[PDB]
């Protein structure tokens, strides 16, 4: 207004009577501070040299000086000892100009602190006049202190020293003074219409205004105190009307306080003027003017900051940079503002900081909660946009907690402990629960598929938020958005079926979108099961999302997981099914169909993992630890293990019968290889007919490894062992009479037992053998393959059932044996045979020995020993020694016996089973095993063959004696 | 297996569907059963086609039935609607002990043909415990008045001897491959 020309011209008023010399803080040049306040009062200077003018015809104040002098020490002692008291005379040359401060006594020097002005005309030609006059109780003079004024100014306090006037006594004594100058009632009538106080608080509020506006085209960052010319025309009007500087500390407070409610500066500007509060208030008092005046500004400041801090999230916002560097700034000039004596003044607020601080950020908490709610759109009426309000409003809700997490809240923990999260979060889940609540309740018992992702959006973000309660110290007791999941309960239904109708929207697509083909050479399966994979893992990442606390509700949602899981199989073997019938209907081409049929069986292998990982991946375990408790036994097994089992034997349908698809064509190649392998001449040798079967078998296992992965593999190889072995002995009955193509089979199994190991295209059959094997390759290895081999064969289990035989009724034979290493000569001595039968009908025993090496065709070049013949003898005396030329290696071959016609071991004879050579010959008896009418196996084998001799004399004979021995076999008494 | 149904044994609490589902898998029978909680899954490999070949034993197809024990308890009855999804029959039990199970079957039915998986929902309604004649409180023209209403068959089974559970459950089966012949 009109002021802002008048309190103009109280400054040129108190700036051209400005006298001295410049201090090390105060500048003398009246051209550069008229030019800088012209330039920040933004007036032209016409109207400078119109006011220069009407300040020149106003009269010149009458100038003074405040002589405030202090106590005088030092001084030597030449008065009276003690009682020293010199009076001092204040004078200025260039009462009226003279007085004289009363003495007291017992005193160095007097205290009193009291200050005479003493009018004058001019600085540089005057000189200051003091002497001191000590009066003894003689009046010994003492020094005086004389300087020019031009060097005093105001604030001078120091100690002075008294110049000596005569120089018998060299030194006076330094005083302590303190020199100012002030002006008389001066004529101005700016600061006299007005009081002083109030026209310095508007002048210093103009100097303040403009520094601020002039720094800075705006106001953040001034970062002075004040300006130097500024802060010089401020210290004149201060001192220069007996003022002290506690007004002046009071005017700067006020100025500054309410500058900073009418425009924004820094407020660690606002920190040098308030400590000064701190430090001058207790030794100085006020009027009940402006002590009023100061306690409305120091409520007026607490107002605008407190409604600073209630809106935080608008007038400091983490996108300025410094929006918690200036938060701290204002609450630490909030501290040390109620830290002083000087809040004991606030009638309007008593009540303290951290409680109304904490009011404040409780209602800008509620009043940015509702006009975020205002932002997100209400204005539409209508369910699904509630709905998405009510999203963006949660997201914006996250959003504001997390930084109030981070960075808010140790910036109001630090300094007046309190605890931003906790109420904000316990205020911003009472004002969202009772949003969703109500979103939820007009939502009813139906829901719609988009309604339902969107409440499942909604879900996820509130579970988010009480997510965020763990991390602020356990909120409890003010629970008002625990069991938000309750209100979600109509909505369960729509989720696992909108889950399901996510997931069977990919598993319809996975199988549309592939054609099937190996997913290179380093893995066997399609893409189809990395999209079971990543599809099944978002069924579990959905059911681990959701995590239900509630129990019964939580198993009832995982019976519904696995058996959409189980569902989605059987759905995707049923596309994987098609889709291989509708490319079949597109090529023709045998070995496209078959690794077609190859690739969907490694798809159907990888389910087989991905639901054997289900109770992995859907956690089973952390189930049934929790559901186990009210339900029952079995229950668990079957609702949950039952179906998935299920599920696996469905895919064991098509897994082994796809496998077994295969499995019927190779059966088929083999069994026709080993028809057609018997069909094959027998004067041929056994290895080359087994070339054209062993190659067929291991090129097409062993192409079919590689495109089959190694379990369904291992499936498909114990299938074919199954069927080659059961092929192989229902080969093994129709065989010719000679039977010389038993060896064949046995170089045939032998071979494809070493095929079935060959590592890369064979697994080893070493550990899982079945009774068909060893049944097949004994049987056949007892038919095979000669005539004499089958009677070595025989003879061998004669002398073991022999060797198991120990009855005494068909004749014990006494003789002894011993083999020499070193002669080559058998020696046999026969002594005696007892407890006999008679070998004629009759009842005459006819004991006669043919001592022959048998079998007859092992030994073809010697004469058998014989001895005399006996009649009717229940023990003979033969008692004969017979020697027998023939080498080791005959005897000690299996087989080998010596036969005693009326066996004994050969090969395991004394002197030849690994023992020295018999200086004394032992005894050995063995009853006789006679042959039998029911014979063994082996005889209609050798009766095969017909065009040998010798054999079908040995069973012709064997016959013969086996009818001879029935006649003389004494049948038991039952 | 060559087919694969999803019964649903859904009705009231205290109707006792768990001894019904008991005495059709198996012969076993318990005097006083706890409260089915959660939902309970029977397996059954039967091989019927309908039912058997020769009327009713034989060799037809061979039917994989699972037989869902659903609850009772209103608890447990929002969620229960999402496996209605694919439910091929179900087979509303009440008691004729008490009337309230009676009332209810015309609402669980209102329930039923929103959550039908074809274009119409299968139902064989038997008036389980019909043995027990001291407590019978429910005549056999409502049931069949109701039955008629709603075009439902209707039978009098009983889990306490076992009797016509199996020849129910049997037509049910094949009421739900009459529908799949006249679905294709
Ligand atoms: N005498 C008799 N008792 C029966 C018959 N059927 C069931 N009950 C009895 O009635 C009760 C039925 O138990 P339950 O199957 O659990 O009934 P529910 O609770 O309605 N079914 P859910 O267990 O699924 O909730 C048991 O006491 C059973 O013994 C019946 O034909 N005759």
């Amino acid at each position: 207004p009109e002021q802002r020309a008048l309190l103009y011209e109280d400054a040129l008023y108190t700036v051209l009577h400005r006298l001295g010399h410049p201090e090390p803080n105060h500048v003398t040049e009246a051209s550069e501070l008229l030019r800088y306040l012209q330039e920040a009062f933004h007036v032209e200077p016409e109207e400078h040299q119109q006011t220069l003018q009407r300040v020149r015809e106003l009269e010149k104040p009458i100038f003074c000086l405040k002589a405030t002098v202090k106590q005088a020490k030092g001084i030597l002692g030449k008065d009276v000892s003690g009682f020293s008291d010199p009076y001092c005379l204040l004078g200025i040359e260039q009462e009226e100009e003279t007085h004289r401060t009363q003495v007291i006594t017992q005193t160095l020097n007097p205290v009193w602190d009291e200050t005479f002005i003493l009018e004058f005309e001019d600085i540089t030609n005057a000189s200051f006049h003091l002497d001191m006059w000590d009066l003894d109780t003689q009046d010994d003079f003492l020094g005086n202190v004389v300087l020019r004024l031009q060097d005093l100014r105001c604030r001078e306090d120091q100690w002075y020293p008294l110049e000596p006037r005569t120089e018998t006594y060299p030194d006076r004594g330094q005083c302590h003074l303190q020199f100012q100058l002030i002006h008389k009632r001066r004529a101005t009538s700016a600061s006299r219409s007005q009081p002083s106080y109030t026209v310095h608080l508007h002048l210093l509020q103009q100097l303040v205004s403009h520094e601020v506006t002039q720094h800075e085209a705006g106001s953040t960052s001034w970062d002075g105190s004040l300006s130097p010319q500024a802060a010089t025309v401020l210290f004149l009007h201060a001192t220069q009307k007996d003022l002290s500087d506690f007004h002046q500390s009071m005017a700067q407070w006020l100025a500054y306080s309410r500058l900073y409610q009418s425009l924004e500066f820094p407020s660690s500007c606002l920190l040098h003027p308030i400590t000064s509060i701190e430090y001058q208030w207790i030794q100085g008092r006020l009027k009940a003017e402006q002590q009023e005046e100061l306690a409305a500004s120091f409520s007026s400041l607490l107002t605008y900051g407190l409604s600073l801090i209630r809106r935080f999230r608008s007038v400091f916002p983490l996108s300025v940079s410094d929006s918690p560097a200036r938060l701290q700034s204002l609450l630490r000039v909030l501290v040390q503002m109620c830290k002083m004596k000087a809040f004991g003044e606030l009638c309007p607020n008593t009540a303290p900081l951290p409680q109304l601080v904490t009011e404040a950020l409780q209602t800008g908490t509620t009043e940015w909660f509702h006009l975020k709610q205002q932002h997100h759109q209400p204005m539409v009426q209508g369910i699904p946009e509630a709905g998405k309000a009510l999203l963006g409003l949660v997201q914006d809700v996250i959003g504001d907690l997390h930084q109030c997490q981070r960075t808010w809240d140790k910036i109001f923990h630090n300094t007046l402990k309190i605890h931003l999260f906790s109420m904000a979060f316990r205020e911003l889940q009472w004002l969202v629960a009772k949003r969703v609540q109500d979103h939820t309740t007009v939502v009813g018992d139906v829901v719609s598929p988009e309604m339902g992702e969107s409440l499942f959006q909604l879900y996820i973000s509130l579970k988010e938020l009480c997510q965020l309660r763990m991390s602020s110290s356990e909120r409890d007791g003010v629970l008002a958005l625990d069991n938000f999941h309750r209100w979600f309960q109509p909505a369960i239904p729509s989720w696992l079926q909108k889950t399901y109708n996510e997931a069977l929207a990919r598993v319809q697509r996975a199988v549309q979108m592939d054609e099937l083909v190996p997913l290179g050479e380093l893995t066997k399966h399609s893409t189809s099961a990395v999209d079971l994979s990543t599809c099944f893992a978002q069924i579990s990442h959905t059911a681990r999302q959701l995590d239900w606390p509630d129990p019964e509700e939580a198993f009832m949602i995982t019976v519904k997981f696995v058996e959409d899981t189980c569902r989605l199989a059987l759905v995707y073997c049923s596309l994987i099914k098609a889709r291989a019938r509708e490319l079949s209907s597109g090529q023709k081409d045998q070995g496209q169909a078959a690794n077609m049929l190859c690739v969907v069986v490694n798809d159907m292998e990888q389910l087989r993992l991905v639901i054997g990982k289900l109770p992995a991946q859907l956690a089973w375990e952390a189930l049934e630890q929790r559901v186990g408790a009210v339900l029952e036994q079995g229950q668990l097994q079957n609702t949950l293990h039952a179906q998935l089992q299920s599920a696996l034997a469905g895919l064991g349908h098509e897994i082994r019968t796809g496998v077994r698809t295969l499995a019927e064509q190779l059966e088929v190649g083999i069994a026709k290889h080993i028809q057609k392998l018997v069909g094959v001449r027998e004067s041929v040798l056994p290895e080359d007919a087994i070339l054209p079967l062993m190659k067929f078998l291991e090129v097409e296992l062993c192409y079919m490894n590689t495109n089959l992965v190694q379990e369904n593999f291992s499936s498909l190889l114990t299938l074919l062992w199954t069927h080659t072995l059961t092929v192989l002995v229902e080969a093994a009955a129709s065989q010719r009479s000679s039977s010389l193509a038993s060896n064949r089979l046995k170089i045939a199994l032998q071979n494809l037992e070493i095929c079935f190991h060959a590592e890369g295209c064979g697994l080893p059959p070493k550990a899982l053998h079945t009774a068909t094997f060893q049944a097949l390759q004994r049987d056949l290895e007892l038919q095979a393959a000669s005539s004499r081999e089958l009677i070595r064969k025989y003879f061998c289990s004669r002398i073991q059932q022999q060797a198991e035989t120990t009855s005494e009724e068909l004749g014990a034979v006494t003789v002894k044996a011993s083999y020499r290493a070193s002669e080559q000569k058998l020696r046999v001595e026969l002594l005696s045979a007892s407890s006999l039968l008679p070998l004629d009908s009759n009842g005459s025993s006819d004991p006669f020995v043919q001592l022959t090496l048998e079998p007859r065709h092992e030994f073809p070049e010697l004469a058998a020993r014989e001895t005399q013949k006996h009649k009717k003898d229940l023990h003979p005396l033969f008692d004969e020694t017979f020697e027998f030329l023939v080498p080791a290696e005959p005897c000690r071959k299996a087989g080998a016996c010596l036969l005693l016609t009326v066996f004994l071991p050969l090969r395991e004879v004394p002197g030849l089973s690994g023992s020295e050579e018999p200086g004394e010959v032992p005894q050995t008896r063995l009853p006789l095993t006679y042959p039998a009418p029911n014979g063994d196996p082996i005889l209609q084998l050798l009766e095969g063959r017909k065009g040998d001799r010798e054999a079908q004399v040995f069973v012709r004979l064997r016959r013969h004696r086996a009818k001879q021995a029935s006649q003389h076999a004494l049948r038991p008494a039952p | 297996y060559d087919y694969l149904i999803k019964f649903l044994a859904l009705g009231d609490s205290g109707v006792g569907k768990t001894s019904v589902l008991y005495q059709y898998t198996d012969g076993k029978f318990n005097s006083k059963f706890i409260t089915t909680v959660g939902i309970d899954f029977r397996e059954k490999r039967v091989v019927y086609r309908a039912s058997g070949p020769d009327g009713a034993t034989g060799r037809g197809q061979r039917i994989h039935l699972q037989l869902w024990d659903t609850a009772g308890q209103e608890r447990f009855r929002s969620l229960t609607t999402a496996f209605f999804r694919d439910a091929m029959g179900f087979l509303l039990l009440f008691d004729l002990t008490n009337e309230q199970s009676f009332l209810n079957v015309r609402n669980w039915i209102s329930q039923l043909q929103m959550h039908a998986y074809c274009e119409n929902p299968d139902i064989v309604l038997c008036g389980n415990k019909s043995d027990l004649e001291d407590q019978r409180v429910v005549k056999e023209e409502e049931a069949i008045a109701l039955a008629e209403k709603y075009g439902i068959p209707y039978f009098e089974t009983s889990a306490a001897n076992g009797t016509n559970i199996s020849q129910a459950i049997e037509m049910l089966l094949d009421l739900i491959m009459k529908r799949m012949e006249r679905c294709v």
